[PDB]
């Protein structure tokens, strides 16, 4: 399946 | 950067102002797909890529670490604002225009930030929404967007239309027309 | 004026011969600034500007994300490629070439062709006409076809044969279309 990139938290 | 091909996994947007938010995935500068945020439905912006899935929630959470991130940014930059640019408007014809051959009006909107804009389309002075539909926002690698707006229409000798945009960066709204000729 | 804050994220791929090189780029956005950014060239989060400095350093201290990160340019980028090979790299829309005077001036419009790579030429009798020509900008429609408009100033004597020669990988010959005063 079309694979998506995560954002990640701000700290 | 240099590329024979470049894809977005996706463009993700997130703003205070609604507040309002996209997911979308682009490939060599063209949408593939939006998620409709508010239904929660993967909405394929080619046919042939209908065969695919893609699971609306990675799109929600993804944009709740957005609206997370933000926040956090506001604070941290003094509430630093966006800086509203001048859009640039273009309407042209899909095909060469021939009398009495159905054709499609677009109305390009370039160099938009922030990503607030109305888009209509007018007739002789008077709205016209039958035939109006729209992209996502496009993005663009210096961060500001671009949207298109489409009318569907015959051409005919006595009918002009005009693009109408509002967005912040300008005074007043901005109208381009478009003759048959 | 109602002020906006905005954030970005766009997940990036860009892909040259085919999978041979590829490079990952995540970017994190503030308004317009992008303030932090994994690049699978650096394999480590960097700071573009100091807004991203708490982020970078976070995400950079957790082992398990940097491992993520650093197989994504696998998972994520050469992972959709091989989709794109089977969909949207295979897209072929035959443009539609058509002449129109504007006449000491004739329009070539190559209207409604995907992908991007087009080439166009004018002939005068068999000679090709370089000076005289000019084209507009690839044109985005945004639903995944291009148009190009390449223009002819000429001063036709008789006998005078005008063609437009257009090459693109959707078809197995070029078009010619001819114009004749
Ligand atoms: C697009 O149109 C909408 C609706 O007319 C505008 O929304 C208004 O925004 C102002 C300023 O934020 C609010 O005070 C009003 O209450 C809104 N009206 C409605 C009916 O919601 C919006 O500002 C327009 N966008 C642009 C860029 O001009
Ligand atoms: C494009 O990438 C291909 C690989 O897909 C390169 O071809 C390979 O080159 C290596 C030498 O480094 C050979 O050992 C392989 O047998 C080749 N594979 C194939 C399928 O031909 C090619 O050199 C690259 N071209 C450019 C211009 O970078």
């Amino acid at each position: 399946q079309p694979m998506p990139m995560p954002e990640l938290p701000y700290p | 950067i240099v590329a024979d091909h470049v894809a977005s996994y996706g463009v993700n947007l997130y703003q205070s102002y609604g507040p309002s938010g996209q997911y979308t995935h682009e490939f060599d500068g063209d949408e593939q797909f939006y998620v409709d945020l508010g239904r929660k439905e993967t909405v394929w912006s080619l046919p042939v890529l209908r065969q695919f899935r893609f699971d609306p929630q990675f799109a929600l959470t993804n944009i709740a670490v957005l609206k997370h991130n933000l926040n956090s940014l506001i604070k941290r930059s003094n509430s630093t604002a966006a800086t509203n640019e001048v859009p640039e408007v273009t309407v042209f014809s899909k095909s060469p225009v021939t009398l009495g051959q159905p054709n499609i009006l677009i109305c390009l909107v370039d160099n938009i930030f922030p990503p607030v804009v109305n888009i209509t389309w007018l007739s002789n002075g008077h709205s016209v929404t039958e035939g109006v539909s729209e992209t996502s926002f496009l993005s663009k690698s210096d961060h500001s967007f671009f949207k298109i707006s489409y009318l569907t229409l015959l051409p005919s000798a006595e009918e002009s239309y005009d693009c109408k945009v509002e967005h912040w960066g300008l005074d007043k709204p901005l109208l381009k027309h478009w003759e048959p000729e | 004026s109602p002020e906006d804050f905005v954030y970005q994220f766009k997940g990036m791929c860009y892909f040259t011969n085919g999978t041979e090189r590829v490079r990952l780029v995540s970017r994190s956005i503030y308004n317009r600034e992008e303030i932090v950014r994994f690049d699978s060239d650096v394999g480590e989060f960097r700071a573009v500007t100091l807004l991203g400095l708490p982020a970078a350093e976070y995400w950079n201290s957790q082992k398990d994300i940097l491992e993520r990160k650093r197989a994504a340019v696998d998972r994520v980028c050469r992972h959709n490629y091989q989709l794109e090979l089977r969909t949207t790299l295979q897209r072929r829309v035959e443009p539609t070439v058509t002449i129109s005077p504007s006449h000491n001036l004739l329009v070539c419009s190559v209207t409604d062709f995907y992908p991007a790579q087009i080439k166009v030429r004018w002939f005068r009798n068999d000679q090709e006409e370089t000076a005289g020509v000019v084209s507009t900008p690839l044109i985005r429609n945004g639903d995944w076809t291009f148009q190009i408009l390449v223009m002819l100033e000429m001063t036709p004597q008789r006998g005078d044969v005008y063609t437009c020669h257009v090459e693109h990988p959707s078809l197995q010959s070029p078009i010619t279309v001819e114009w004749r005063a």
